[PDB]
This record gives structure tokens, sequence and C-alpha cells, in this order.
């Protein structure tokens, strides 16, 4: 197992960018 | 190690941190600094957006690179 701890940086960083996605129409509504 | 943080003001502001360390670690210490909260703070390294969520070895940031500061501007 190498490319596991590689892949996983690959879906942790992309998980984050749901965080600030599902912030980023949750703040565009209200304007 | 040390990195550089550039404004839009002219004005460079140099943080101690780690290679390993969040944004919004670095943010909260440009709160330390200055007092100004991570919301109304974006940066950008080589015309590519900061996330929060990941380190500044994710995007290869390294000692005294050179970051942008740009403030969040909401009128009304």
């Amino acid at each position: 197992r190498t490319r596991l701890l590689d892949s996983e940086i690959k879906i942790m960083k992309s998980e984050v960018l749901r965080v600030t996605h599902e912030l980023q129409a949750m703040k565009d509504k209200i304007k | 190690m040390q990195i550089f943080v550039k404004t839009l003001t002219g004005k460079t502001i140099t943080l101690e941190v780690e290679p390993s360390d969040t944004i919004e670690n670095v943010k909260a210490k440009i709160q330390d600094k200055e007092g100004i909260p991570p919301d109304q703070q974006r940066l950008i390294f080589a015309g590519k957006q900061l996330e929060d969520g990941r380190t500044l070895s994710d995007y290869n940031i390294q000692r005294e690179s050179t970051l942008h500061l740009v403030l969040r501007l909401r009128g009304g």
C-alpha cells in the first residue's frame, strides 16, 4: 500500500471543497 | 518557516508557519496580527484559490513564497 495514502489525499482535499461548495450555494440564495 | 503575504495595498506580511499547517491556521495568524476574521480574508497563490481544508504542502507552499491578499467586499 503506497498509492493509497496519495489517493486519500486527493479524496480528502476535494471533499473539503464540497464543504465550501454547499456553503457557496447556501450563501448565494440570500442575495 | 517564513512565508510572504502580499496585499494589494503594496504591503507585505511575513508569517512564521510550518509546511504541514492548514490554511485556516494561517488566517488565524493573520487575525492575530490584524484582527480581521478569516471569513473576510481571501488568499491567492500564483493565481490559485486556497482552501482551508488543505495544507501548505498540498499547494506546495514552501519557505518565503509570495501569497496574495484580497478582502471580502460586500456592500449594502
